[PDB]
């Protein structure tokens, strides 16, 4: 259709159509004039309100600078459509689905609306498979349910990305299916990196023989707010294809999904609504919820999403990350103080769960130990504030044992990464279930009470902790 | 002409509500009768919300306004390199106009993911504590954090100084700094010939708020002219905190909905843009780069604060500086314990890696027992070795302002202590050791110093040849 821009107030457009034409809500519009001498059309928005008075409001996906009032807008006639299918692998995508890897256009078979009604109640499943990662803290104290969604939580700089990389290494380069990584509000480096790194391992196209098993869509930090509020949805629309069209088992790596909320935060008050808890929108729960229940496994296939979530000012009470949790079959909450100790990956063995920590789904040896481990990790944690001032001289011979063993646990709970070979300075190591399970069972048994602490710090297997 | 001119409805607090001007573009410059420049942002239904760039005391309700038609352009070239520049790129030093041939935009899109390459190019700053444990490489964004009076600006003053000619172009952006204080700096940069390659894009406190925003943006655009020309830049934005504040002030004056600490809803697109437009372009663009070192002041060592929270999550590392670890001898105060560098040692040579990497493992072990020293009633030597080799390296890490060390001078020095030479010595003495030893090697042994750099690494010879040097030199104390 044809309306005219009526107000441009930052990345928000108030378009005015004729009393007949009414771009339906969420229907993407597209605007005609913009940057310095030359006519692009990158200015694509998404209707979000019918203010009324023949006038929809809308958030742009591109920068409005240079736009003018009266500029013809146009109602494409449906929601913003990204091109999906096999012809998206090995390429870097825009929030609009435009190729951003300078490799020619994209020769896709069909587009697809980033706006799709999640699976029904009878398209779901209950199968609970494990997902061996290769870190002495996950597979042991909070496993990965295939199809399920992983919540990798933490504050500013705690190893979340390094955590999403090791996973592509330990699981994606070897995963027998398609994978997709979304760039929701993060640094460009991390993009450039994860690209030129996925290239060397040939996870991308060394030659256009197209044997890639990855599709990239990157909307980084710099993009206006109406970009990181939806690149999480492009990445996912491209993932919601391999899941049901090619009955494939796809992974969804979202490096920070928070930058997705933060990004919505910013169009909230802007669109004229009333702010909510901690400055967030009233529609916070409706926004990251409708886009975590499409990112699921169904009978038609599966989506094993390993998503990261930013935790502002170190606070989990915060509405933005707090909200996520519900939408998680597991959680890996990282610590800044447990990271201030050098133990990496900085993962709090106490605050980190996984629905599949059930002996009905993994075993007793995996079930007890994990807890036995944690138990001592509760003890020492409730002993600290005590000994810190009350010393050890009066501590029982049965409680000073909790101390040594614990310090052997919280350290044996360290493990350099194959990607973090530049922060640790030592070779990465792949430590699966059994290797980890028993390694710890040899600790809880005081079979190693002689050995020092730093004997298990940044070590591969238990043996490597005794060498 | 309600098309390219207009009337002024109101001027309240450096913002004006213009009426008419239908053709304006969002982001376009408008010109007032009394000749006051301002940008357009609120293309509201029947009125335009314009943010003035000056004393609005001049604008009068009835005066008209012309639409410059230009989307805030700034002049750029080589004509600068030594001119304390304003905010709309016009001299504020009194040396004439600037020969601008081209003219790039203040706000322009930043280099994408194809147009980029990892950081391998080092960036020497003259700070033994920075270029050995906090490796800043070219193109990389490195944050400088610290409360009031935390030697942060100083980390910067020395760094731009420490840039060998033809090596790196530098831009000094001051936002909300004091005139005087800016001057005390713009001088201490000339007296060392460093102002022949640095611009001083600065806007004092008195300067209208609608400028401290662009202070960096300009300061960044002026630098992007050298990047796309295969040249390398270093940008220091003295406080992004004082720029964030100036942001808040405009949104509220435009009547835009606020949030945490009255900070608007686009406070994160103030740094996630200045700091992104900085990078290492691919060799298919010029290998040109831009390293930005943004400063963000804190309050009570409160890192988790919004602005400092946000920025840290935009930069590739921090150089925390502490208010408790000043007088304690640590001058400059680098909390290398929390100060990180996401690029990695990748921004260092081999000659540094060999020492630095090792110095890393050291000043990382002491951190775990440090608090013991004062309460060490009877520790083991296996620990003593650490609480001994501990406060040693620190005094090497201490540095007098205005004196940036070369890379040679950087590696040779670490070598002394790191290798057990300064070991059995007294901390309240080591400072003069290096000072003395350095000049001693620069004078009598500048033959080895040039061997160091060129070879870029310490050969089995120069080592032994350093060994004979330091051992006998400590023996001259
Ligand atoms: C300073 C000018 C030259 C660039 C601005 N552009 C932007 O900062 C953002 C990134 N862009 C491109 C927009 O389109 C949204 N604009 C603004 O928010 C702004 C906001 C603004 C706020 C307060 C005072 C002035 C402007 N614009 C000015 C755009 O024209």
């Amino acid at each position: 259709n044809l309306g005219r821009i009526a107000q441009i107030i930052g990345p928000v457009l108030n378009v005015a159509f004729p009393p007949g034409k009414m771009p339906n809500i969420y229907n993407a519009l597209i605007v005609k004039g913009r940057d310095t001498a030359g006519q692009p059309m990158n200015v694509t928005c998404e209707v979000q309100q019918l203010l009324g008075n023949n006038r929809v409001r809308a958030v742009a996906m591109s920068a409005t600078d240079g736009l003018t009032r009266g500029m013809e807008v146009i109602d494409t006639g449906a929601p913003l459509s990204v091109p999906v299918g096999g012809p998206t692998l090995g390429r870097i995508f825009n929030v609009l689905g435009e190729p951003v890897d300078n490799l020619r256009p994209v020769d896709t078979r069909t587009t697809s609306p980033i706006h799709r009604s999640a699976p029904a109640f009878t398209q779901l499943d209950t199968k609970l498979s494990i997902f061996e990662t290769g870190i002495k803290v996950v597979n042991l104290l909070a496993p990965y349910r295939r199809g399920g969604k992983i919540g990798l939580f933490g504050g500013a700089g705690v190893g979340k990305t390094v955590l999403i990389m090791e996973l592509i290494n330990n699981i994606a380069k070897a995963h027998g299916g398609v994978s997709v990584f979304g760039g929701v509000g993060e640094r460009t480096r991390e993009g450039n990196d994860l690209y030129m790194e996925m290239k060397e391992s040939g996870v991308i196209n060394e030659q256009n023989i197209a044997e890639s098993k990855v599709a990239l869509v990157y909307g980084q930090m710099n993009e206006p707010p109406g970009a990181r509020m939806r690149v999480g949805l492009t990445a996912l629309t491209m993932a919601e294809y391999f899941r049901d069209v090619n009955e494939q088992d796809v992974l969804l790596f979202i490096d920070n999904i928070f930058r997705f909320v933060q990004a919505g935060s910013e169009v909230s008050a802007l669109l004229g609504r009333m702010p909510s808890a901690v400055g967030y929108q009233p529609t916070l729960s409706t926004e990251m919820g409708s886009l975590q229940e499409r990112i699921t496994s169904t009978k038609e296939g599966s989506i094993t999403s390993i998503q990261a979530v930013y935790v502002p000012a170190d606070d989990l009470t915060d509405p933005a990350p707090a909200t996520t949790f519900a939408h998680l079959d597991a959680t890996t909450v990282l610590s800044r103080g447990l990271a201030a100790k050098g133990i990496y990956p900085a993962v709090d063995p106490l605050d980190s769960t996984s629905t599949m920590l059930q002996p009905r789904i993994v075993g007793e040896e995996h079930y007890e130990i994990a807890q036995r481990v944690k138990e001592t990790l509760q003890r020492y944690k409730e002993l600290q504030d005590i000994i810190a001032i009350l010393g050890l001289d009066e501590l029982s011979e049965e409680d000073r044992l909790t101390v040594a063993r614990a310090r052997k646990i919280e350290r044996f709970l360290s493990q350099p990464f194959f990607v973090a070979e530049v922060f640790t300075g030592s070779p990465g190591k792949y430590v699966g279930l059994a290797e980890t399970i028993r390694g710890f069972q040899l600790i809880l048994s005081g079979e190693l009470d002689s050995l020092p602490e730093q004997a298990f710090y940044l070590v591969g297997n238990i043996d490597e902790a005794t060498a | 002409k309600v098309v390219n001119t207009g009337t002024v409805l109101q001027v309240g607090d450096g913002i004006a509500r213009i009426h008419g001007l239908d053709e304006v573009m969002a982001g376009e410059l408008v010109e007032f009768e009394e000749g006051t420049i301002g940008i357009a942002l609120n293309l509201e239904s029947n009125n335009v919300g314009v943010v003035l760039m000056g004393d609005g005391l001049m604008i009068q309700e009835g005066s008209s306004v012309k639409a410059t038609g230009r989307i805030a352009q700034i002049p750029v070239s080589e004509a600068y390199l030594g001119r304390v520049i304003n905010a709309l790129a016009k001299p504020i030093d009194g040396r004439g106009e600037i020969t601008a041939s081209e003219s790039r935009l203040i706000e322009s899109p930043a280099p994408g993911i194809m147009s980029r390459r990892s950081v391998y190019e080092p960036l020497q700053t003259g700070l033994i504590a920075i270029d050995a444990m906090i490796p800043v490489g070219r193109g990389q964004r490195e944050l400088i954090i610290g409360d009031r009076q935390t030697g942060k600006t100083a980390v910067a003053t020395d760094t731009i100084l420490n840039q060998q000619g033809q090596n790196v172009i530098c831009v000094y952006v001051a936002i909300g700094q004091k005139a005087s204080s800016v001057a005390q700096v713009v001088t201490n940069f000339q007296e060392r010939g460093a102002m022949e390659y640095t611009i001083v894009v600065a806007e004092t406190a008195d300067s209208p708020a609608t400028l401290q925003y662009l202070a960096p943006y300009t300061g960044a655009a002026l630098a992007e002219y050298f990047m796309y020309r295969e040249r390398h830049t270093l940008i220091i934005y003295d406080d992004l905190s004082k720029q964030a504040q100036a942001y808040r002030q405009m949104s509220l004056l435009l009547r835009r909905p606020p949030g945490r600490e009255a900070y608007p809803g686009d406070v994160f697109y103030l740094h996630s843009r200045l700091l992104e437009r900085a990078a290492k372009l691919s060799s298919l663009l010029g290998e040109g780069s831009m390293t930005a070192l943004p400063i963000v002041e804190t309050q009570a060592g409160d890192v988790s604060a919004y602005i400092p929270t946000n920025v840290i999550s935009i930069t590739d590392g921090q150089i925390f500086l502490s208010a408790d670890l000043f007088n304690a001898g640590i001058r400059p105060a680098i909390n290398v314990g929390i100060s990180v560098s996401r690029v990695g040692s990748a921004a260092q040579i081999k000659a540094m890696k060999k020492v630095a990497g090792k110095l890393k493992l050291e000043l990382a072990q002491f951190a775990e027992l440090e608090a013991f020293a004062q309460f060490a009633s009877d520790l083991d030597k296996a620990t003593q070795n650490q609480l001994a080799r501990g406060q040693r390296l620190r005094e090497l890490l201490k540095q007098p302002q205005s004196a940036p060390l070369t890379v040679e001078e950087q590696v040779m020095t670490i070598y002394t202590g790191t290798n057990g030479y300064l070991d059995s010595l007294e901390l309240d003495q080591v400072r003069k050791y290096l000072v003395e030893l350095r000049t001693y090697v620069k004078t009598n042994k500048p033959e080895f110093q040039e061997i160091i750099s060129s070879t870029k690494t310490f050969t089995e010879e120069a080592e032994a040849l350093l060994k004979e040097a330091i051992q006998e030199q400590m023996e001259r104390f």
